């Protein structure tokens, strides 16, 4: 065994399973912890008689001979921690009349017998935690009249009889969490004066105790994991000088009027979940608090000597109740955090946080704030984070904010004018309502919530000088050409062909969106290089609105044209229905038009760009108009697909020759201009792939009114009834 | 009642790595949150590493993954690791215990009941 | 005081006490494990075993013989074990079958089986 110069001997870990021999005659310390002993025979400490501190932890000690530890009058700390010992060694331990500590917690202990803990005087902390005792000790406790530290606080403990402390007067400390106590008489905690420390901690407790009004001078009361609900009124009557409460952590319902009232030493008052609590806490006397914490109840004022007292107070956390008006916030000049959420405040008036130096952050979020005063915030210096979320608001001050660091607005709407940067110049998070607000900040890195993007651009709607020319000839040539069509086919005002009837249908169907890309092109030009204050204005007023709906009709037009257009090149194919593929026309116009006002009906279906057409979507939404639409169109194109191999399969007339092939040469082309476009729209539905917001829209921007643009041509062009039109059109006007 | 003395620490240059060690005599219980405070010149004490009985570490913004909290009950005693010391970190060190309580031990001072004397670390820039 | 033990019957002799204490029984200790009270008697003559020892074999106790006489038949393997003889003159405490109780005890024989 290793040795020591200051008669410490230290021999754990070396493997003994027996006192060692050949030790010096005196020594003050001896260190036998993780040496496997069994037992300690007779005697086995006679050798040492001046010995002050045994530490027998750790072996798996079962039998201590009852003269074993005879002799050691002079013994100071006895540690039995970590062994066997089934029961109290009750003869063992009698007759050290001068040991204080008594560690026998990690054992085993089931019983406790009677005779235990006699003759010993001078013992102050007594350990018997982690064992498995049903019952509190009461007479060898008892027997213990200097005892100031116990901890009974893992066992099997389940009530605590009346008058099972009375003779611990000189107690300090308690501890009795993690057992299963369900009750306490009223007179358990009878006779143990100045005890300062008491730890219910973990227990079933349902009913709040009233032992503890038998306890004078009581810094610290533990109930923390229990069933504890109603806390009645003046159930700290008895404790004046208490320090801290700890209550977190059960299901309380009630709290009463003036439970926490008269404290003068307590520090920190945390409730939460007390959902049935009406009146604010009658906090008079109670001025050394340094942090309230309240509940989600129905509280609806504040008392204006809030911080009249309360000098201290350092936090308050008011949060889910529902508050309505706020106080003037004057003084409380150490008052660092304030937390109001989903609170019902319907303004901040400018005298409500006058004052509040060293306020750090506030939390305003999930309320009904309508309206903030312009020097609300003016006095406030040191203020960081900023967070009105959700607060449904139309207007914010920028005096008195040039010192945050984090600003959130996320769920106010209504607010859409822009908000400059001049003012916010040391930001490094902000979160805007919408994407358009952000892009001012740029991105000290300024970090937004709403991502700016290529699909919420603020410099240029159309982008690079390529495709915003590429829409001005797109636009130019789809309106004069569909205008041209229009007159000199329906110039005629004569009998009038189905086929004839039809490419004028679509020419004005094309027209619409001609002028559906000469809208778009308009603002883009009049939103040249300051789209940032535009966007908003635009996306929530109705010009997107309009756009969004000429677009969709003329595309849903133009496609339901153009198949009844198949339709009646295979029934002429087949072999007098004017009036009938005239109200076949007027049914496919009026259900491109409902399909058109349906996002109207639905919520937000334009505003998700501002090009203001729904189906080119974001990841997230999905839509279900959107998945219907392409799939309508999709079908429509294998449909009059079908049908028209079905019509070279039965053929195989110059007029009709003529005819049906400028028909599939339009069918040809629209669904090579439409598969790119319902191929980007189903994209996000599938995560693998990935394609760049950019090139979706560049795409997008230039295929949609492609065949508009672009079936004029092909008519004027390669159709000889254009000429003939034409010349009769000449004839007329000459 | 524990008496909850410390030593350790000294003037050491920044970036260096430095240790303190907290050692119970008392009472001594191992089953309560301890922490560590430090006290700025000119400033009030704040929290900078608690740990609780099972071992649950909770860290200051300032000092968090930079610091390490480490309790030996078997011993008997609490240590705190620094590593890559600012001139910042120059104050007084205190050492606190409290009362049993599982939850994420709170960093204000007003929580724990015992406090050891301190101990000073000079961090020369 | 002092006591020494001596189908098979074992019988400890105790002439230590001056009369007879009460609660005293016997104990049998597994090898390098905790003793356990296979019986006990209290001054009345209350006999206390355990329920999974308890079997053919009895404890008996007389005044004027101050010898305990424990007899086992129809011993098991499973019971071979060192036994001992345990006292206690002061009064105040209940009977079990708890070493810790127990004040004097005697120096132990080994039991065989067939």
């Amino acid at each position: 065994c290793s040795c020591d110069g200051d008669r410490r001997v230290d021999c754990s870990g070396k493997g003994l399973t027996a006192v060692p021999e050949g030790l010096s005659a005196f020594t003050q310390a001896l260190d036998i912890s993780m040496n496997n002993i069994t037992q300690l025979p007779e005697d086995a400490f006679k050798n040492f008689p001046f010995l002050e501190e045994l530490q027998l932890a750790g072996n798996d000690l079962s039998f201590i001979h009852p003269k074993a530890l005879s002799g050691l009058k002079e013994l100071k700390v006895l540690t039995l921690q970590n062994n066997q010992l089934k029961t109290v060694p009750s003869e063992a331990i009698r007759g050290l009349s001068a040991l204080q500590s008594l560690r026998l917690d990690a054992n085993h202990i089931t019983s406790v017998p009677e005779d235990s803990f006699e003759g010993l005087v001078q013992l102050r902390h007594l350990w018997l935690d982690d064992n498995s005792l049903t019952e509190v000790p009461v007479h060898p406790l008892s027997n213990l009249p200097t005892l100031q530290a116990l901890t009974l606080a893992l066992n099997k403990i389940s009530s605590i009889p009346d008058f099972a402390f009375t003779n611990l007067s000189s107690l300090v400390v308690l501890h009795l969490h993690n057992n299963k106590i369900r009750s306490l008489s009223q007179h358990c905690f009878d006779g143990l004066d100045n005890l300062e420390t008491l730890d219910l901690n973990y227990n079933n407790l349902g009913e709040f105790p009233q032992a503890i009004k038998a306890l004078p001078s009581l810094k610290e009361l533990g109930f923390h994991s229990n069933s504890i609900s109603v806390i009645p009124d003046g159930a700290f009557d008895g404790n004046p000088l208490l320090r801290t409460i700890h209550l977190y952590d059960n299901p309380l319902s009630f709290v009463g009027n003036s439970a926490f009232h008269n404290l003068s030493d307590l520090h920190s008052l945390v409730i939460r979940g007390a959902s049935m609590v009406q009146q604010f806490p009658n906090l008079t006397g109670t001025v050394h608090l340094e942090s309230l914490t309240l509940t989600g109840t129905k509280i609806s004022s504040i008392p204006n000597n809030l911080c009249q007292e309360q000098k201290m107070l350092r936090t308050l956390d008011l949060s889910y109740n529902n508050i309505r008006d706020l106080p003037s916030f004057n003084g409380c000049h150490a008052l660092e955090e304030i937390s109001l959420q989903r609170n019902q405040i319907y303004q901040i008036k400018e005298g409500t946080f006058q004052g509040l130096i060293s306020l750090r952050i506030l939390d305003l979020s999930r309320n009904l704030i309508h309206e903030i005063h312009s020097r609300a915030f003016a006095t406030l210096g040191p203020i960081t984070n900023l967070d009105v979320s959700f607060n449904e608001l139309t207007s914010f001050p920028t005096e008195g904010l040039n010192g945050l660091n984090q600003l959130k607005l996320v769920g106010n709407f209504k607010l859409k004018e822009a908000l400059a940067a001049k003012d916010f110049v040391n930001l490094r998070s902000l979160s805007v309502p919408y994407a358009y607000q952000c892009c001012a900040f740029w991105g000290i890195i300024i970090h937004c919530t709403p991502s700016t993007g290529a699909f919420k651009p603020c410099e240029y709607l159309l982008g690079s000088w390529m495709i915003r020319l590429t829409v001005w000839f797109i636009f130019l040539v789809a309106l004069f050409f569909n205008l041209l069509v229009i007159l000199t086919t329906f110039a005629s005002c004569t009998s009038l062909p189905s086929s004839k009837l039809f490419i004028g249908l679509i020419s004005v169907s094309n027209l619409f969106m001609g002028i559906y890309t000469g809208i778009l092109t308009f603002l883009d030009a009049v939103s040249w290089g300051r789209f940032a204050e535009f966007g908003i204005w635009w996306e929530t007023g109705s010009g997107c609105k309009v756009a969004g709906f000429l677009a969709v009709f003329s595309s849903e037009s133009a496609i339901f044209l153009l198949m009844l257009a198949t339709v009646e090149r295979s029934l002429s194919a087949k072999d007098n229905h004017l009036k009938q593929f005239r109200v076949a026309a007027l049914l496919a116009f009026l259900g491109a038009t409902v399909a058109g006002c349906f996002p109207l009906f639905h919520r937000g279906e334009y505003s998700a760009s501002p090009l203001c057409l729904p189906f080119p979507t974001g990841e997230t939404p999905s839509l279900g108009f959107t998945v219907t639409l392409v799939l309508l169109n999709s079908l429509a194109f294998l449909l009059m697909a079908v049908i028209y191999t079905k019509l070279y399969c039965n053929l195989e007339e110059n007029s009709q020759s003529s005819m049906i092939k400028h028909v599939a040469w339009l069918i040809f082309t629209n669904c090579i201009f439409f598969c790119p476009v319902a191929f980007f729209s189903f994209a996000p539905l599938i995560t693998a792939i990935s394609i760049s917001p950019e090139i979706m829209k560049s795409v997008t921007l230039i295929f949609f009114p492609l065949p508009a643009c672009l079936n004029p041509v092909l008519y004027v062009f390669f159709n000889p009834k254009f000429k003939e039109d034409w010349k009769l059109l000449k004839r007329r006007v000459t | 009642q524990v008496q909850l003395q410390e030593s350790g620490g000294g003037s050491v240059q920044a970036g260096g790595s430095l240790r303190l060690s907290c050692a119970a005599s008392g009472y001594t219980y191992s089953r309560t949150c301890m922490a560590w405070f430090r006290q700025a010149p000119g400033k009030e004490r704040e929290g900078i590493a608690t740990i609780n009985s099972d071992g649950t570490t909770t860290y200051a913004d300032s000092v968090k993954g930079r610091f390490t909290i480490s309790r030996d009950n078997a011993k008997n005693t609490l240590s705190l690791q620094m590593n890559s010391l600012k001139p910042e970190d120059t104050a007084m060190y205190y050492c606190a215990a409290a009362s049993l309580s599982t939850r994420g031990c709170s960093r204000a001072e007003w929580e724990y009941r015992y406090w050891g004397q301190g101990t000073q670390v000079t961090v020369s820039s | 005081v002092q006591l020494v033990e001596s189908s098979l019957r074992l019988s400890c002799a105790a002439s230590g006490y001056t009369y007879s204490p009460y609660c005293m029984g016997w104990f049998r200790q597994a090898p390098g494990k905790a003793r356990e009270g296979v019986a006990t008697v209290d001054l009345d003559g209350s006999t206390i075993y355990a329920d999974s020892v308890k079997g053919r074999f009895t404890i008996s106790q007389d005044n004027a013989k101050n010898t305990l006489y424990l007899q086992m038949n129809s011993l098991k393997p499973e019971d071979t074990a060192m036994y001992y003889c345990a006292s206690r003159t002061r009064a105040g405490v209940t009977c079990g079958l708890n070493w810790a109780i127990f004040s004097y005890w005697g120096q132990g024989t080994q039991v065989t089986v067939s």
